[PDB]
């Protein structure tokens, strides 16, 4: 509407939006290292035998 | 500047404040290391039910007022000029105590074959797990394990 | 509070079963670990965990 | 490890200034620190992340007789006070 | 008289992002990229030794 | 914001959740002591 | 925390990164949430 | 022996340990035996049983 | 007495007799009758430890 | 006076039950440690506190 009412929520969106976005970014970076250790476990049986 | 007591009422000044806790966690706890002094003593002090008006009397009233006196003749925790309509029974003060406050030791009657397994442990005295840790949010599931 | 910090992580739900574990070892603790010092005055180890 | 530097000026002050003082008889309401969170929220308006909690000035320290230890890891203070504040009053220490 | 309330300043956190080659495990990886693997739809090492 | 991990496979899809509290004050006011005589306060 | 924009200014560490509600819920007002809910805007 | 006051409580287990380290007794420490506790005074007991 | 494939006795009153003499209050006796689809429906306790 | 300073390293109670508490901690400190020298002369980092 051209009112500062507007912007204001206008740019909450984005400022969720970019921390929307920032979260599935680290979490494909996250969620590497964590397929980093399974595959490693499906191997390597324990020390003792 | 308060109600004035009678030659000045002598100005005290308080203070507002307050607190959040300022932390999404567990902050700053706490620990648990020394024993000073057993406030009240490890002791042998009975308990007393004629202490308070809580059952029907004998209707044999010549056989209850034998055993009125006969239980509470002298019990530390035995009261003089016994109860009134309202008010507490008034336990005596002694002239001197030594090690600390007294104990009350209350008896409830167990039938005598059971194990000393049980008690070998902290368990429940009442003989069955009653506390409301083990339920598990079925709405139903508290007083079932209690009776 | 110790036993609780490795639990504040996973489960908690229909493995309920683990919600009583936390109560088994929870009151064992603490027949066992208070009055530490005091329980151990001569471990300078122990009191030093 | 003792005698560390810690401030002794009491931590800053909130005043009720024109930015509150109008907010706060006229509408009621009140906004800790109103002037730069509305000049943010006004720029940002012309183009939450607020780091300017507190981050200003870093008042003056002292030194004063402290005692730290190492735990482990953390640097921990550690003092004892009966005889500093609670002494010889008929208040319990806790 | 008057009668304010007041919202007393807020905090948020700030989540970290984490570059798993910015984390020890990585010795473990070979990070290598490949753009094209949706259509590669099998892969092979013929080891000789 | 507790972040998510992007977990592989035949898994439930995590959502990038949020979280939104409040919290209120107390109050708990402190008291202060009266000390004042007589004629200090006059002369003779 | 309860008014949003002015924890869009944090001033102050975010600082322990634990398990935040799985603790004492001690808080008066909390919201556990996943990446957005329409009461943000 | 309660049936109220134990079913009186919650278990959201956030509540439950923090009202142990500060709880209320039914015991007095200013009096000759087991008073039990005037309506008018706080113990601040820590309690586990 | 599990409803999977149990030959019973001949005496109709023995087995009605023994299946309720075994199973009288045990923490796997089922609580109704058992249906024919469904599980075993071993009952639920109020607490455990 | 070893007791007597932390009986009085409170606020101060005259409710006839500390100054039971205080005198049968009082006699068993002089029943037990009164010539501590001589008593543990062949300890050390006893006698240093």
């Amino acid at each position: 509407d051209g009112t500062g009412i507007s912007l204001h929520r206008q740019l909450r969106a984005i400022q969720q939006l970019a921390r929307n976005v920032q979260a599935v970014l680290g979490a494909f970076e996250r969620g590497t290292a964590d397929q980093m250790l399974h595959v490693l476990l499906e191997k390597a049986p324990p020390l003792a035998l | 500047a308060r109600h004035e007591t009678g030659g000045g009422v002598n100005f005290t000044l308080t203070q507002p404040r307050g607190n959040v806790d300022l932390g999404v966690g567990y902050t700053a706890v706490a620990a648990t290391g020394t024993v000073r002094n057993p406030v009240t003593d490890m002791g042998n002090l009975p308990q007393n039910f004629y202490l308070g008006r809580g059952a029907p009397p004998l209707l044999d009233n010549a056989a209850a007022v034998y055993l009125r006196n006969a239980v509470v003749a002298g019990n530390r925790l035995g009261p003089a000029q016994p109860l009134p309509v309202f008010g507490c029974a008034q336990v005596p003060r002694r002239a001197g105590m030594d090690h600390g406050q007294d104990a009350v030791c209350e008896f409830i009657a167990t039938p005598v074959a059971t194990d000393i397994n049980y008690f070998r442990r902290p368990c429940n005295p009442r003989g069955r797990a009653a506390g409301g840790v083990y339920a598990g949010d079925k709405e139903g599931d508290v007083i079932a394990l209690m009776y | 509070l110790l036993p609780m910090q490795r639990y504040l992580d996973n489960g908690r739900l229909a493995t309920r079963v683990a919600r009583a574990t936390l109560v088994a070892e929870l009151k064992r603790s603490f027949c066992d670990t208070s009055f530490f010092l005091g329980k151990a005055g001569h471990r300078r180890e122990a009191i030093e965990a | 490890e003792d005698t560390e530097a810690d401030v002794p000026v009491t931590y800053g002050e909130m005043v009720l200034n024109g930015a509150n003082l109008v907010t706060a008889l006229v509408m009621g309401k009140a906004v800790r620190s109103l002037d730069d969170v509305g000049r943010h929220l006004l720029d940002m308006q012309e183009e939450n992340r607020e780091t300017l909690d507190e981050l200003e000035s870093a008042p003056q320290t002292t030194r004063v007789r402290a005692d730290l230890v190492a735990i482990g890891d953390r640097l921990v203070f550690l003092e004892a006070l009966e005889k500093r504040i609670y002494a010889a009053t008929n208040v319990p220490y806790p | 008289d008057v009668e304010f309330d007041a919202l007393l300043g807020s905090y948020c956190n700030t989540l970290s992002l984490v570059r798993f080659l910015e984390l020890g495990l990585s010795v473990a990886c070979v990070c290598t990229k490949f753009p094209e693997l949706a259509y590669m739809n099998e892969g092979r090492v013929q080891f000789e030794v | 914001h507790q972040p998510l991990i992007a977990r592989d496979g035949p898994h439930p899809v995590e959502q990038p959740v949020h979280n939104y509290m409040t919290k209120v004050i107390d109050r708990r006011a402190l008291n202060a002591a009266f000390s004042l005589a007589t004629e200090a306060i006059a002369l003779l | 925390g309860y008014r949003y924009a002015a924890a869009m200014v944090p001033t102050g560490s975010i600082l322990s990164t634990i398990e935040v509600a799985s603790h004492r819920r001690l808080f008066d007002f909390f919201a556990a949430v996943r990446s957005d809910e329409n009461s943000l805007y | 022996f309660t049936a109220a006051d134990i079913t009186a409580k919650h278990r959201c287990l956030e509540r439950l340990i923090v009202e142990t380290g500060s709880a209320v007794s039914t015991a007095t420490a200013a009096s000759d035996v087991q008073f039990k506790r005037p309506p008018g005074c706080r113990e601040l007991v820590e309690d586990p049983c």
